[PDB]
C-alpha cells in the first residue's frame, strides 16, 4: 500500500522534449529524497537527476542544461522535464523515493522504486 | 560577504618568527595560502570543522595554526623561518552550505638576511 | 570502549539526556528528523560544543565528514591527502571505495585537476565524494560522518556505504547520521532523537521489534 507511479514516457524524435512524472500514493508520513534514474539496454542503472526535500538539484553530466527536475511536497510527485532529447538519451527511466510510512513510528525512511517508463528517442 | 582582515606581516632574519592574524555564519574551513613571485597559490595550513589542523609538507613541524570560533579569527605561528617561505600570505575561508571560497587581500612576508 | 556519553544535556535545548556506550569498531547509527540534534551530537564528541550536564569520554583521534561538502582550492589529490602522509595504496583504496575512479579518469589532468576559482567546479555529488574521501583517508580512531549521502544517488551510496563504511572502515569505530532503514539494518547500535530526547537506543533487533 505504497506505490511509485511513472508517467510521460514513450517515443519521440531527436531534438524534441518530454515530461516524466512519479507519484507516491499510500500512507506517507514524509518523503525525503526523490530521484530519476535510467538503465540503458545493457548498461548498469545510473542517475539522471536527484531532488532533496528542500529542492537541491544534482544532475548527471550527460543531461546537464537540458533536463530539469522538480518536486511537489504536497502531491508527492517528482517530475523530469526532459528538453532537447538526444538519441543517446534512450533508456528505461525509473523513479526513487526515501519514504516514511505513516505506519512506522520513528521517522525512518525506506527505498522505493517505480515501474520504469520506457523512453525511446 | 566574507570580509578577511590579515595582519602580522613583515621582514625577518632567517631563523626568525612572525605571527599572522586573520579576522572574518557557519564556517567549513579556515586557513592560509601562499603565492611566491612567478609561482601559483599553494595551501600552507588549514583548520577544519572539528579543529583538524592540516599543514604543508615544507611547513610541517615549523608552523602552527590556531583558530578562534568565538571571534572568527585565525593565527599562523611562523617559527624557524627559511628564505623559501618568502611569499604573500592569503587568509582563506570556506563557508555556507554551497562551499563559497573567500580570500583575503594578502600580507607580504619576506625572509631575508638584509 | 572508544566513545561514551552519560546523562548529557546541550544548549548552543538542542540535546536532552544523551546515553550511549560504543565499543571499538562498532557502527552507531544516529537517526532523527530535520532538527533532531544529530549534527550537534557530533560537535559534542569533537568538543566544538560543550555540554551542561553529564560527561563525554572518548579515546583516540577524530576524523569528521561535514554534512555540507566543502572543496579546498587545489587538486583532487590535495583535497583528499593534504596534511596527511601519501600512502600509495591507502590512497587508491579510498578512490575505488568512495566511487571517484571514473570521475577522476574523465579528466585531462586526472587527480591533478585544479578546483579553485578559474578552474573546474565539481558537481554537488562529486564534492560529496571528495569530502568523504578526505575523511576515510585520514587515519583516525573515531570516524564521525554527518549525512555523507545527502546529495548522492541511492545506487552510488549503496556502493559507498557497503564498500566504505562496512568494508574499508569495518575495524574502525564509526558514527553515521542516516534515516535509511537499509543502513540502520547494518549498525551495531542505534540512537534515535527527536528534539534532543533519545526516543530510541539499542540493537537493530530491539527496533525491528516495534
Ligand atoms: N552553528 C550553530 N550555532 C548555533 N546554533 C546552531 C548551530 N547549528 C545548529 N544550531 C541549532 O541546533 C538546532 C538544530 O540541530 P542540528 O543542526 O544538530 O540538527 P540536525 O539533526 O543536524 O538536522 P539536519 O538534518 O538538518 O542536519 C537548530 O535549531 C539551531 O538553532
Amino acid at each position: 500500500q505504497v506505490q511509485l507511479q511513472e508517467s510521460g514516457g514513450g517515443l519521440v524524435q531527436a531534438g524534441s522534449s518530454l515530461r516524466l512524472a512519479c507519484a507516491a500514493t499510500g500512507s506517507i508520513r514524509s518523503i525525503n529524497n526523490m530521484g530519476w534514474y535510467r538503465q540503458a539496454p545493457g548498461k548498469q542503472r545510473g542517475m539522471v537527476a536527484i531532488i532533496t526535500r528542500v529542492g537541491n538539484t544534482d544532475y548527471a553530466d550527460s543531461v546537464k542544461g537540458r533536463f530539469t527536475i522538480s518536486r511537489d511536497n504536497a502531491k508527492n510527485t517528482v517530475y523530469l522535464q526532459m528538453n532537447s532529447l538526444k538519441p543517446e538519451d534512450t533508456a528505461t527511466y525509473y523513479c526513487h523515493a526515501e519514504i516514511t510510512e505513516q505506519s512506522r513510528p520513528f521517522y525512518l525512511t525506506d527505498d522505493y522504486w517505480g515501474q520504469g517508463t520506457q523512453v525511446t528517442v | 560577504q566574507v570580509q578577511l582582515q590579515e595582519s602580522g606581516g613583515g621582514l625577518v632574519q632567517p631563523g626568525g618568527s612572525l605571527r599572522l592574524s586573520c579576522a572574518a555564519s557557519s564556517i567549513n574551513a579556515m586557513g592560509w595560502y601562499r603565492q611566491a613571485p612567478g609561482k601559483q597559490r599553494e595551501p600552507v595550513a588549514i583548520s577544519s570543522s572539528g579543529g583538524d589542523t592540516r599543514y604543508a609538507e615544507p611547513v610541517k613541524g615549523r608552523f602552527t595554526i590556531s583558530r578562534d570560533n568565538a571571534q572568527n579569527k585565525v593565527y599562523l605561528q611562523m617559527n624557524s623561518l627559511k628564505p623559501e617561505d618568502t611569499a604573500v600570505y592569503y587568509c582563506w575561508l570556506n563557508w555556507g552550505r554551497t562551499s563559497v571560497n573567500s580570500w583575503g587581500q594578502g600580507t607580504q612576508v619576506t625572509v631575508s638576511s638584509a | 570502549t572508544e566513545v561514551v556519553m552519560e546523562n548529557v544535556t546541550a544548549f548552543w535545548p538542542v540535546l536532552k539526556d544523551i546515553n550511549f556506550k560504543i565499543e571499538r569498531g562498532q557502527l552507531l547509527a544516529v537517526a532523527g528528523s530535520t532538527g533532531a540534534g544529530k549534527t550537534s551530537l557530533l560537535m559534542m564528541i569533537m568538543g566544538e560544543l560543550e555540554p551542561s550536564e553529564g560527561k563525554i569520554k572518548h579515546s583516540g583521534r577524530i576524523s569528521f565528514c561535514s554534512q555540507f561538502s566543502w572543496i579546498m582550492p587545489g587538486t583532487i589529490k590535495e583535497n583528499i591527502i593534504f596534511g596527511v602522509s601519501y600512502d600509495e595504496y591507502r590512497y587508491r583504496s579510498v578512490i575505488k571505495a568512495c566511487q571517484l575512479e571514473e570521475d577522476i579518469s574523465k579528466f585531462a589532468e586526472k587527480d591533478n585537476i585544479v578546483l579553485g576559482e578559474g578552474g573546474i567546479t565539481l558537481s554537488g555529488g562529486q564534492r560529496a565524494r571528495i569530502s568523504l574521501a578526505r575523511a576515510v583517508y585520514k587515519d583516525a580512531d573515531l570516524y564521525l560522518l554527518d549525512s555523507p549521502f545527502g546529495y548522492l544517488d541511492v545506487l552510488t551510496e549503496k556502493e559507498i556505504f557497503e564498500s566504505c563504511v562496512c568494508k574499508l572502515m569495518a575495524n574502525k569505530t564509526r558514527i553515521l547520521v542516516t534515516s535509511k532503514m537499509e543502513h540502520l539494518k547494518k549498525a551495531d547500535k542505534i540512537l534515535i532523537l527527536h528534539e534532543g530526547s533519545s526516543y530510541f537506543y539499542g540493537t537493530f533487533s530491539e527496533l525491528q521489534n516495534l
